[PDB]
């Protein structure tokens, strides 16, 4: 789910990506139609300008971590950053270290809360070099033909099945983490020249790579299917199954 | 069209015009001559910063 | 960094007397016993200057191991006049001094604001 | 993934895989092989005591997965063959940590496509496939010919 | 007492001999890069990188000694 | 008193010592760059931004110094 | 007594000695590396290794000085 | 008083140190311009123009200190 | 007495100058070094020999050196 959304028709998974140049933001939102003089309101009131900051940039700030509020309620950020936060601002008035150390914390949590409240974005490059490299994929879709009819992207919530991934077991690990840091979603995927049909169902996880503290990859395909549909044809392609993946790589557990 | 650069703040003479030959004739013995590039706008900054294993960039 | 040292910076000013308050009495007195020690080894001619430091080992000593030693050798070679007369002694004119005359560094200490006694 | 006890001469000064055995255990099923003696770095190249310390850590804050195996191939049937009382304290010390040992069985191959790697137990001549996502051994000898045509060496190869 | 006051104050000052050496360190290090670049001037990026690497060195040391000088001056 | 402030200008007198090795790092620098403009003249115009910009740091010192001069006069 | 201490915070200073020939012993260094590299960069890694050992081994000299600087000035 | 000017007269002397230094540094310039112009004679202005630059910024450094040392001297 | 043992502490300052022109001595030898090899460098590993050999002799002086300071500063 797209988290920064605001009344704009258009171009929904690329709002927060595009950055404008626009000095202010324009008068009306982007027409779905052609309309009437009338329709719109010429000299728009005053303050106009900073309204509409509020509703089109602050706003859906907002939103998006009020819709994702659910992976910054842990012990860490709700019971540790605000206690270290007052134990040092009843010193304030001694001297400006108390100060500091009792706005750090904040700013700490802050930085958690920017970071994990913002939209799921994966390296959609490496996904379409992945799917154009197999034969029963190219088949039916190519880059020049292929159009997007539905996209959904979003963490999954709680900790998952304690067989299947027993690291998110660790005490330690979920005094910092409420969730998982893992994500589900899909692709509705449509191609103009054949009429085929697919949705790219994929589940990602953060991997370690090649390093010993830093993640790899915090988004990596572990499960990669697609369900092709044609004219009268239906085919299912694994491009990346998770019995086989999981026994390689296994989650990184982020902490901070 | 000069209300357009105007209200578009492109004050930068020349820099929508293909040939800026009024450009060149300014420059004609100007230090580290150069004409202005093209459709250049004076609030655009495309300046990047990296850090590396080394200072200063390197 | 600047939160903790601007806190152990502040509990040494409140705090710190506990494991440092001994070494100060000591270097008091001992800053005091040495100095009484200086007056009893040290040339003082008919004003109270140490002129000669350099007489023995044990005055070079004493000199620098001093505090105020430093300051009525300073103030009288920062007196004008002082050195003035000297400059005449050193050419042969010399004479007896009174205790007035005597004091002349110590008039020229309490003019620049010291605190001195015996005038 | 796969370590050894000596750097090849193909390395240059950039490389440092040997470093990346012990931080690199993300996860995954470990075999420290030892061969037949007859081998070099008996007791000084045993790395298995502070992998475990450095291998304890990362199980407390979920760098390294919880389902994990880490066990000592020995060929031999003691680590310590001319001393009793360092072999008693190894075996003594590696239960109390809890590390597992399997004697009679040496490394045969590897394959580095699926990372398998084919034992077998001289003991009872019964060889097995294991996956392994970090492998370390010592390299094992070999006894020159040159040294038994002369009819000098005793036996196992060495010197008389 | 207040001759070792002195004297702190006096290594403050010497403190100013690396600064000296700091700066025909730097010239003759750029001395060489106009040398190194005539004799070879595709090479630029090298040559010019390693440049400002040495003369971060060379001015850590300048930088390290006015610590000490500080240090020194109040310990 | 009288004394620790004698040290301070004289340390202030120190501070002229990074001003003579700066003359002859700087003529140095310069030396080279005729040598090295006379090895490769086609290259002069990277020579000479690195021979000023060198200057630059070696006179930043220089600078630098002042600075630390009238701070132990006056701190 | 004080006077020996007044060497003491002396004898500190005097460490700064080795900090500035180690600047310029640097530039020097890689003045030389500079030249070196134009005239056959193919060794650049083997080159600049050495340089950063070279160097390695002279900090080894610089904090030798300030450890028997602490050590006189406590000892 | 008359102490603390013998050590500012004293730090005036100090001034002389960078006016030896510019000496040096100048021998040098006008050698490398002597011997880069032997090597590529065809550009003679160009070296010479860039060889007296570098004598202006010695100058720079000597009348600096004259400065700072006339400052200090009533200062 | 108290003087003597100053001088002697004062002696043991004195060890650090070998180590600055130590630093510096290393900074050149290992500068030819690198010049040198990149001249010749398919015999990097007889230069290189010859270099390290060189570095150790500089530290028996520096080590004779503090050997000396300790001696007099107790005999
Ligand atoms: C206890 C006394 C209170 C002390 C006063 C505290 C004042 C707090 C409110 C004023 C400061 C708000 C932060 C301004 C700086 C951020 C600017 C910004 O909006 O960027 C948005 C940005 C927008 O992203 P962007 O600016 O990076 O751009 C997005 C991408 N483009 C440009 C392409 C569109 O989003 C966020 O920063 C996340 C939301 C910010 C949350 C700010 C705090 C809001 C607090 C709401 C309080 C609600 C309860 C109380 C009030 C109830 C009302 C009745
Ligand atoms: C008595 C006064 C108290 C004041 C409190 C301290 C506030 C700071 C001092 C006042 C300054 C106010 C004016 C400055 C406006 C900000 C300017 C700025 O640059 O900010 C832009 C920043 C943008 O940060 P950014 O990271 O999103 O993007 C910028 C990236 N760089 C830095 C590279 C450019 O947005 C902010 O406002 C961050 C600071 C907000 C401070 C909020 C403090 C509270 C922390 C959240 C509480 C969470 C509690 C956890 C509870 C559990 C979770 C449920
Ligand atoms: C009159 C009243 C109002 C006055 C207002 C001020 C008007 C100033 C007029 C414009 C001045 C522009 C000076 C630019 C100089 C660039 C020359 C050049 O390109 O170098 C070529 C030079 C020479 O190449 P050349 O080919 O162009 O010229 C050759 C010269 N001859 C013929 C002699 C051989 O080569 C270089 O690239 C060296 C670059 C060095 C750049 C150093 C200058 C930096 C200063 C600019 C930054 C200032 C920013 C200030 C911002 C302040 C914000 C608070
Ligand atoms: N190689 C790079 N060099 C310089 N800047 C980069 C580079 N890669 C990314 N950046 C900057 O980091 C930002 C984030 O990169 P990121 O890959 O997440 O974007 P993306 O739109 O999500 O790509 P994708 O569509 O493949 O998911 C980029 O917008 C860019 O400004
Ligand atoms: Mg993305």
């Amino acid at each position: 789910q797209m988290g920064f959304s605001s009344d704009n028709p258009y171009n929904k998974r690329w709002e927060y990506k595009w950055k404008h140049s626009y000095y202010t933001y324009p008068r009306d939102y982007e027409h779905t139609e052609v309309r009437k003089p009338q329709d719109s309101k010429d000299v728009p009131p005053i303050y106009f300008a900073y309204y509409k900051d509020f509703v089109d940039r602050w706003l859906p700030g907002m939103n998006m971590w009020w819709q994702r509020r659910h992976r910054i309620f842990d012990k860490f950020n709700v019971y540790f950053l605000p206690g270290m936060s007052l134990f040092f601002y009843q010193f304030a008035d001694l001297a400006l270290g108390f100060k500091i150390m009792a706005a750090f914390p904040l700013f700490l949590a802050y930085t958690r809360i920017r970071d994990k409240t913002l939209d799921p974005d994966f390296k959609e490059t490496y996904l379409r070099d992945m799917i154009y490299q197999n034969p029963e994929i190219t088949k039916y879709f190519n880059e020049e033909t292929i159009h997007v009819l539905d996209y959904e992207f979003e963490y999954l919530p709680g900790y998952l099945c304690p067989e299947k991934f027993p690291e998110y077991q660790n005490k330690t690990w979920q005094f910092f983490n409420t969730d998982t840091a893992q994500a589900e979603g899909f692709f509705k995927f449509g191609d103009v020249e054949s009429g085929a049909t697919m949705t790219l169902k994929f589940k990602t996880m953060p991997i370690p790579g090649k390093f010993r503290y830093q993640v790899g990859e915090p988004f990596y395909f572990y499960d990669l299917r697609a369900e092709i549909k044609c004219d009268g044809v239906y085919k299912e392609v694994v491009l990346v199954d998770e019995k086989e993946s999981l026994k390689k790589i296994r989650p990184f557990l982020f902490l901070i | 069209e000069l209300e357009e650069l105007t209200e578009t703040h492109n004050y930068i003479p020349g820099a929508k015009d293909d040939v800026n030959l009024r450009g060149y004739l300014a420059t004609q013995f100007a230090w580290g001559k150069k004409v202005i590039s093209f459709y250049r706008h004076p609030a655009d900054d495309f300046k990047c910063a990296k850090a590396t294993k080394n200072m200063l960039g390197r | 960094g600047f939160g903790c040292f601007s806190i152990i910076n502040y509990l040494y000013g409140r705090y710190g007397y506990i494991i440092n308050e001994s070494s100060q009495k000591r270097a008091a007195q001992d800053l005091l016993d040495n100095d009484m020690a200086a007056d009893k080894i040290l040339f003082k001619n008919r004003v109270g200057a140490p002129t000669r430091p350099l007489r023995s080992l044990d005055d070079m000593m004493a000199f620098l191991s001093g505090s105020a030693t430093y300051d009525q050798l300073a103030d009288y070679a920062s007196y004008n006049h002082a050195m003035d007369v000297n400059q005449d002694q050193q050419a042969g004119l010399d004479s007896w001094m009174s205790e007035k005359d005597k004091n002349m560094v110590k008039y020229y200490q309490r003019s620049l604001g010291k605190k001195v006694e015996g005038i | 993934p796969v370590y050894a006890n000596r750097d090849p001469e193909t390395w240059r000064s950039a490389q440092h895989k040997y470093s990346k055995y012990i931080s690199n255990f993300k996860s995954g099923d470990g075999y420290f092989c030892i061969p037949e003696y007859p081998y070099a770095g008996e007791v000084e190249c045993f790395n298995f005591f502070v992998s475990d310390e450095v291998w304890k850590w990362a199980q407390h804050h979920g760098a390294l997965s919880p389902k994990h195996t880490f066990t000592i191939v020995n060929a031999n049937e003691k680590f310590v063959h001319y001393c009793d009382s360092a072999d008693a304290f190894i075996k003594e010390r590696l239960e109390k940590r809890g590390i597992r040992v399997e004697y009679n069985t040496k490394l045969l191959e590897v394959h580095q496509d699926g990372q398998k790697a084919t034992f077998i137990n001289t003991k009872t001549g019964e060889k097995s496939v294991r996956d392994y996502n970090n492998l370390y051994s010592i390299v094992p000898s070999k006894r020159q010919e040159f040294l038994d045509k002369a009819g000098l060496t005793n036996g196992n190869g060495l010197l008389n | 007492m207040l001759l070792v006051k002195a004297v702190k104050v006096l290594v403050m000052g010497g403190c100013m001999l690396p600064i000296a050496f700091g700066a025909l360190g730097t010239g003759v290090l750029f001395a060489g890069f106009n040398v190194a670049l005539s004799r070879n001037p595709e090479e630029t990026e090298s040559l010019f990188n390693n440049t400002l690497m040495g003369f971060a060195l060379i001015e850590t040391f300048i930088f390290m000694s006015i610590g000490l000088g500080f240090f020194v001056l109040f310990a």
